[PDB]
RNA sequence: GUGAAAUUCUUGGACCGGCGCAAGACGGACCAGAGCGAAAGCAUUUGCCAAGAAUGUUUUCAUUAAUCAAGAACGAAAGUCGGAGGUUCGAAGACGAUCAGAUACCGUCGUAGUUCCGACCAUAAACGAUGCCGACCGGCGAUGCGGCGGCGUUAUUCCCAUGACCCGCCGGGCAGCUUCCGGGAAACCAAAGUCUUUGGGUUCCGGGGGGAGUAUGGUUGCAAAGCUGAAACUUAAAGGAAUUGACGG
């Protein structure tokens, strides 16, 4: 992939982690 | 590798310079990077020069001139082929090209 | 330039001249006739101004409308108090010329 | 030139250097004797004057400030103070 | 042309207009053609002025920051 | 005019019409498009000044000069560049001797003495002294507001 | 010792209202129980007695002012803009 | 270099290498001094105590014609300066940018400069402090600062 | 309007031409390998307010300095919050085309935004991919500012001043050309030189490629996110500069 790309993948990734994190 | 000592601009010892758009595409160039051309072209052509110059209510009527400055990102102007590839040596002289008057 | 040269100058008459600060005294110090220049910040009472500039008239004294206020009068005589009205009884600067 | 002397440089390009770096500073400014028209006192004037310089007998002004040199008002003579 | 003449028309002055604004500012292509059919269909030409609009300066033109790909 | 320049325009806006013949009073003047962009070029400054100045009869107008710095004959640098001190005592010249052509004079003779352009002859004389100027005229004037419309007034600009 | 770290004043609502909502309202309270400079008699103690209403314990003059600052920006800028419009009016 | 600008200027005066008074010069130590205790009457600093000796008198360095500096002499005297001439300077160049800034509060710019004059302002007076010019106590106050100048 | 179209607007006068009005943006050409600023950045006129480099100085103080963990100010654009404003452009969205498909490139419309005020955020290929201070080491022609000296031309005036040119010198800058100074893997660099002939002072920072700027902890933020920041495991290369060939819608 772009670097870019990559780099807005792991910010959605690291939402949704965090999101799931503070559920519990 | 670094291919122009410049940066293929001429931003030297400032920090931002404005943008202006391009005139075939609209893309925002910086001002010291677009290609610049500023023809002066008559405002009626040479084959038509005589024919005008006949139906002028005007004897000495001097037929006026069209200014206009065009502003071209390097792709548009390599698609327009205003400006062309050169060679390592070639690239390094800012000589423009002559008139050729004769 | 006016400004930042009459506010040198009162700095110069303080430390250096005698001086006095505020209305009693600026009052006293006129009808005793020995006020050779009164100084009124713009904040001071329209009534406050009249009276002084009638008694400066009777006294033959100089009246400077300082282009400040009463805090920044005090500041710039050097003070940490307002200062409304002063009198100036001798420059020893040429502020006031002989 | 591998060979300058720089002991000994001849005193055109010794002027022509800056003063810091000259072979011994030397400043490039002087004193004038200055003649105001209808006075009869000399006034000692720096060349590089900064103020107003002004004559004691006289309400007349000398010398203008200007960026280098103090610019002498006309009608006044001066000359060098020893080279 | 025949239209000014039929309404009694001889002379005219010539206008020469681009699109103009924060657009183009090169006449089109028919500029040429419309002003030699003028000139040869008997009419005759007095002054000639081009009145395109220029800015000052303009709202900003169409096309994003990265132009008009293609 | 008889023999005068052809990139000066005028607008002359009619007010009133008798019989068969509409009458016109002067609305503004302009130069050309291909004037102006002839007169500007590379390696020079231009300075422009405008000013609104009201006349003897009312008429506001709103006067744009323009002016170009001039390379001696026997200058070998490229650029002709003033100073901006230079630049604002030159606006400030021509905006301080536009003014008082028209202050003090109908519009009659002022639309007259802009004819030959006389403003911007006298502009460029005076300018000399701070850095020499060309092409100086006045670019463009403009009506602002107009004095009621005396016929009396425009016959009389049109006849005696 | 420092009392609170962020709440200031709005400390006396509590954890009510909503944080936006006291963080809102805190710069208001802060300008409404300011004392300001009298530009009158020059002391600090021009404070406000009603909505819009602003009093000088010294030299007891009343001033209209806004309803959480002693002047408003708008104010400000309406009397600058009259002091210009009226200086062109008159010649 | 320059301490709070990137200039590498070289404008400096360059005192000649003769030491000793000029024979044109009719003024004596003690003309001078009591020359510059006029001077210092009127309220000159020293810098321009020596630019009007310098200019006018055509005295070329007062601690060549009399042997002491200028500050030296009015401390001598007894009527030198409470505060240094720099230090007071830089105190009233500060006061007047935060004067202008408590208008001007969209002046990024003139908040920048007030940081680099007040940087060094307390340099100067940690100078003085160790030289014992200042009392050990000496503290320079934004707020209490505007009545000591002007 | 486009490659061609079409969505769309149009006998209700669309487009076009003329005269006006209103609004909000934007300051073309002049505009440059020009200037200023710590960077980000800065271009209509005029006024006010403070600030500043360079220059000139036979002024003053006399080492007051350089770089700097922690800390602090500013910090494009996008984004966030509150209030105004909203012309144009235009994320999202809708539609028309293109296509095998076309959530796109092209076209029409269009929300947030783009504008101003106040408060956050602190990130950019925030670049010279190049720390600061100091010294030395080639030539040349220019350019910007300041100063100094000179044949002359020009502006008025009666002459010098003072401007505009011309010829030089000095200092501080933006740079450029050239060179077997020298360096470098080379591209190239008068600095990226004065380095095995290795030491001027000082700050930050890298240790094969991935995992990974990830997990976790801490901290900052309204949020988006910012700062600090692993390991298991995996891999024999990944990369840089140049040469030849092949290929290029
Ligand atoms: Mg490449
Ligand atoms: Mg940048
Ligand atoms: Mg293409
Ligand atoms: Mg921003
Ligand atoms: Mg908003
Ligand atoms: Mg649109
Ligand atoms: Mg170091
Ligand atoms: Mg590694
Ligand atoms: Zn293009
Ligand atoms: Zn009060």
């Amino acid at each position: 992939m772009r670097a870019k790309w990559r780099k807005k993948r792991m910010r959605r990734l690291k939402r949704k982690r965090r999101k799931m994190r503070q559920r519990s | 590798t670094k291919k122009r000592r410049n940066n293929g601009r001429a931003k030297k010892g400032r920090g931002h310079v404005q943008p202006i758009r391009c005139t075939n595409c609209a893309r925002c160039v910086p001002k010291d990077k677009a290609i610049k051309k500023f023809v002066i072209r008559n405002i009626v052509e040479a084959a038509a020069v005589r024919d005008i110059s006949e139906a002028s209510v005007f004897d000495a009527y001097v037929l006026p001139k069209l200014y206009v400055k065009l502003h071209y990102c390097v792709s548009c102007a390599i698609h327009s082929k205003v400006v062309r590839n050169r060679s390592r040596e070639a690239r390094k002289d800012r000589t423009p090209p002559p008139r050729f008057r004769p | 330039k006016s400004l930042e040269s009459i506010n040198s100058r009162l700095q110069l008459v303080m430390k250096s001249g005698k001086y006095v600060l505020g209305y009693k005294q600026t009052l006293k110090m006129i009808r005793q006739g020995k006020a050779k220049l009164v100084i009124l910040a713009n904040n001071c009472p329209a009534l406050r101004k009249s009276e002084i500039e009638y008694y400066a008239m009777l006294a033959k004294t100089g009246v400077h409308h300082y282009s400040g206020n009463n805090i920044e009068l005090g500041t710039a005589c050097g003070k940490y108090y307002r200062v409304c009205t002063l009198a100036i009884i001798d420059p020893g600067d040429s502020d006031i010329i002989r | 030139p591998l060979a300058k002397d720089l002991l000994h440089p001849s005193p055109e390009e010794e002027k022509r250097k800056h003063k810091k770096k000259r072979l011994v500073q030397s400043p490039n400014s002087y004193f004038m004797d200055v003649k105001c028209p209808g006075c009869y006192k000399i006034t000692t004037v720096f060349s590089h004057a900064q103020t107003v310089v002004l004559c004691v007998g006289c309400s007349t002004v000398l010398c203008q400030p200007t960026g280098g040199k103090a610019r002498l008002t006309e009608g006044c003579s001066f000359r060098r103070k020893q080279h | 042309a025949q239209r000014c003449k039929e309404l009694g028309i001889t002379a005219l002055h010539i206008k020469l207009r681009a699109t103009g604004g924060n657009r183009t500012k090169t006449p089109g292509p028919g500029a040429q053609s419309a002003l030699r059919a003028l000139a040869r269909s008997g009419m005759k030409i007095g002054r000639i002025e081009d009145v395109t609009p220029i800015p000052s300066d303009s709202t900003r033109r169409k096309g994003g920051r990265r132009g008009r790909r293609l | 005019q008889n023999d005068e320049v052809a990139f000066r325009k005028f607008k002359l806006i009619t007010e009133d019409v008798q019989g068969k013949n509409c009458l016109t009073n002067f609305h503004g003047m302009d130069l050309t498009r291909d004037k102006m962009c002839s007169m500007v070029k590379k390696w020079q400054t231009m300075i422009e000044a405008h000013v609104d100045v009201k006349t003897t009869d009312g008429y506001l107008l709103r006067l744009f000069c323009v002016g170009f710095t001039k390379k001696r004959n026997n200058q070998i640098r490229k650029t002709s560049y003033a100073q901006h001190q230079q630049v604002r005592q030159i606006r400030k010249k021509m905006m301080e001797i536009m003014t008082r052509e028209v202050q003090t004079n109908d519009l009659k003779e002022v639309v007259n003495k802009l004819i030959p352009d006389s403003i911007g002859k006298d502009i460029e004389k005076a300018c000399q002294s701070i850095y020499p100027l060309h092409d100086v005229f006045v670019r463009k004037v403009k009506m602002l507001k107009k004095p009621k419309f005396e016929l009396g007034k425009l016959m009389e600009l049109h006849g005696e | 010792a420092k009392r609170t770290k962020k709440v200031g004043i709005v400390g006396k609502y509590g954890t009510r209202y909503g944080a936006s909502l006291r963080k809102m309202v805190k710069k208001i309270e802060i300008s409404q129980h300011a004392k300001y400079t009298c530009s009158f008699c020059g002391k600090t103690k021009m404070k406000r007695r009603a909505v819009g209403i602003w009093h000088c314990g010294s030299c007891m003059k009343t001033v209209a002012g806004g309803a959480w600052t002693y002047n408003t920006t708008s104010a400000v800028t309406v009397k600058s803009a009259i002091r210009r419009l009226k200086e062109l009016k008159d010649q | 270099g320059r301490m709070h600008a990137p200039g590498k200027g070289l404008s400096q005066s360059a005192l000649p290498y003769r030491r000793s008074v000029p024979t044109w010069l009719k003024l004596t130590s003690d003309d001078v001094k009591e020359q510059i205790y006029k001077l210092a009457k009127k309220g000159l600093t020293p810098s321009q105590i020596g630019v009007i000796l310098r200019d006018s008198h055509g005295v070329a360095q007062v601690r060549f014609v009399t042997g002491n500096k200028i500050l030296r002499i009015l401390k001598s005297k007894g009527l030198a300066p409470d505060l240094p001439e720099d230090l007071y300077h830089l105190i009233k160049k500060a006061v007047a940018v935060r004067k202008h800034l408590e208008r001007n509060r969209k002046d990024k710019d003139a908040k920048f400069r007030l940081i680099l004059i007040e940087s060094r302002i307390h340099r100067l007076a940690r100078y003085y402090k160790t030289k014992r010019v200042l009392p050990p106590n000496w503290k320079y106050e934004s707020s209490t600062a505007s009545a000591l100048v002007a």
